[PDB]
């Protein structure tokens, strides 16, 4: 052989980006948290997405002897078993099979999280149980609006830097792409006097004192620092620590001239 | 001459992008032959000029299945786009109009076949039998993108081989004008680039991963992530680990690294000097870009055309009735179109 089969064309449904909450334990709320965990589409996401999607996530009891999916149906859920027993069951040309079970835990249907999937089995409680249910357009809203927050505009916190004024909006958003993030705890050393100059910072959340010999700079949520990476590679002269819980945007230097060249070019332009 | 070339080329097309093109025929103009594609979304069919006894791919879609599937931007996007864009590799659009119950749009038909039935039939091309083609993709990519379209589902099955030989592009339901970003997850599995698969945004980097795709499958004859499950194969494509085979050219696995690459700061196509990482590239070291363009090589494989109307070239589907129902169905949906 079927190395002739072509391909098909795949397609979720349209939305542009330019709230209701499932109450659920504390428990329920770890356990759900990490029957994901491993799982691709949840895998890379920020903290508060996560918090978004498990937020989403609604509650499904099922009876004894209840389909909670049925083969060939049910396109656009994704399950987490929080409670019961069941049966898992396909049928083929053919002949109906118990091909396995769950007791108590096991999640299915991620597919349809990316686009309309049939379902591939037809699954049963065998005892009285509750699942955890995500629809797809649901699921999708919560992350694309997410990334657009991100987005544009901290395409905001850029173009407000003095060395950065004179980029293009294309050229800001290839920077909008790929800028990284990092977390850190009270009295972490973000930055030390003599190293590499490898990168510059901009606050998001928290406070980052600067220091050298003592106090040089205060940072707080819009500011950067460590920016002279971007016009010297000669080392570190100051020191960046965290007060309290500190995040920041990171922007490795020599990624940034990939992508757009030296930094001064673009200071140069009229 | 080339940065010219686009002054030109972006001029011409705003022109017809604004002031667009419409119901420039109608149903009972043609007569219907053969079924030659259908898929996902929409069937070709190929017909007849009454008139004139000129053949015709005849792209039709249905509104009712388009309004549920929530794909009706995709339609005028198409359209809209297939009416002010010109170039040697695009299959032209001829003629458009609507009815009760589909839309319809008439492109030239190219005879021989798509390059997916070429290839799965022979297993894979040589290097410079691939090198050929990919030539013609990222000049066509170069054309698109420099009028801010992007095009969004490159795979064999979707470029068409002319009687020189050469290239023609034919499915631009996915195709759209992005300035900023777009959020749409969609594509062909095999060939999604990780920030479609991981709703990031994205524009123009993802047409030149799945160049790296399409590369890699044409030399190798079978694509780079592949396995049971689709989720498997977004698992591989996020990983962005790739084994290549060991006949690759140590030139071409060099090009392939770079154009899969999941980082956005390193892929091809991306960065400073843009597409010309990519033209510059060794691999393409014996390509005469604009020979290419010009249609003056020869191409390392010509179709058998045995007549005007011929379909050898295709495979045979299930024919299924043109219906055109005595209601109007969304007619408001469907107005620019």
């Amino acid at each position: 052989i079927n190395r002739f089969t072509r391909r098909a064309s795949v397609c979720a449904e349209a939305y542009n980006p330019d709230r209701i909450i499932h109450p659920k334990t504390d428990d329920q709320r770890n356990r759900l948290q990490e029957a994901c965990k491993d799982i691709l589409l949840f895998k890379n996401l920020d903290p508060e997405q996560m918090s978004q999607v498990l937020d989403a996530m609604f509650e499904k009891l099922v009876k004894e002897g209840e389909h909670v999916i049925d083969q060939g149906d049910d396109g656009d859920n994704f399950y987490v078993i929080d409670r019961g027993t069941f049966d898992i069951y396909v049928k083929c040309d053919g002949v109906g099979r118990c091909v396995g079970n769950y007791d108590n835990r096991g999640s299915f249907g991620e597919l349809a999280l990316m686009y309309n999937t049939p379902k591939a089995a037809t699954i049963t409680a065998t005892s009285p149980g509750a699942l955890w249910g995500l629809d797809r357009v649901t699921f999708r809203r919560i992350i694309v609006k997410n990334n657009a927050k991100k987005r544009k505009m901290y395409e905001s916190f850029i173009e407000s830097l003095p060395f950065l004024k004179s980029l293009e909006v294309s050229e800001r958003l290839k920077v909008v792409d790929v800028i990284g993030t990092k977390v850190y705890n009270d009295g972490e050393q973000i930055i030390a006097q003599g190293d590499l100059a490898d990168s510059f910072f901009i606050v998001e959340s928290g406070e980052v004192k600067i220091t050298m010999k003592v106090e040089i700079a205060r940072c707080f949520r819009g500011q950067y620092f460590g920016e002279l990476a971007l016009v010297t590679n000669k080392p570190r002269a100051a020191s960046a620590h965290a007060i309290g819980t500190v995040k920041c945007l990171a922007m490795d230097v020599q990624a940034f001239e990939r992508l757009l060249g030296p930094c001064m070019e673009i200071m140069k332009r009229n | 001459s080339v940065k010219e070339f686009l002054a030109k080329a972006k001029e011409d097309f705003l022109k017809k992008w604004e002031t667009p093109s419409q119901n420039t025929a109608q149903l009972d103009q043609f007569d219907r032959i053969k079924t030659l594609g259908t898929g996902s979304f929409g069937r070709v069919m190929l017909v007849k000029h009454k008139e004139s006894g000129n053949h015709y791919a005849m792209k039709i879609l249905d509104k009712q299945k388009v309004v549920k599937l929530k794909q009706i931007e995709h339609t005028l996007n198409e359209k809209r786009i297939l009416q002010a864009v010109n170039f040697p590799f695009l299959v032209k659009l001829e003629f458009s109009f609507k009815d009760n119950s589909n839309l319809y749009m008439v492109m030239e038909y190219v005879a021989g076949g798509e390059m997916f039935s070429h290839l799965r039939r022979i297993g894979r091309f040589s290097e410079p039998h691939a090198r050929f083609y990919a030539a013609q993709i990222v000049l066509t990519f170069e054309y698109l993108h420099s009028l801010d379209l992007i095009y969004r589902d490159l795979k064999p099955e979707n470029l068409l081989i002319d009687q020189q030989g050469y290239i023609q592009v034919t499915d631009f339901g996915f195709a759209k004008r992005v300035k900023g970003r777009t959020w749409t997850l969609c594509g062909t599995p095999e060939y999604l680039a990780p920030e479609i698969i991981l709703s990031k945004g994205y524009n123009k980097a993802v047409d030149w991963w799945a160049l790296g795709v399409l590369i890699y499958e044409m030399a190798a004859g079978y694509p780079p992530f592949f396995a049971d499950q689709p989720i498997q194969i977004y698992e591989k494509i996020v990983s962005g680990k790739v084994r290549f085979p060991s006949h690759f050219s140590s030139d071409l696995k060099d090009l392939l690294r770079n154009l899969l690459q999941v980082d956005l700061t390193k892929r091809f196509g991306n960065l400073k000097n843009g597409v010309n990482d990519i033209k510059n590239h060794k691999w393409f070291a014996t390509t005469d870009w604009i020979a290419i363009y010009q249609r003056k090589v020869e191409a390392p494989f010509i179709p058998k055309f045995k007549g005007p109307g011929d379909t050898s070239n295709f495979d045979d589907y299930e024919e299924e009735e043109i219906r055109v129902s005595i209601n109007e169905k969304c007619g408001k949906e469907f107005t620019e179109f």
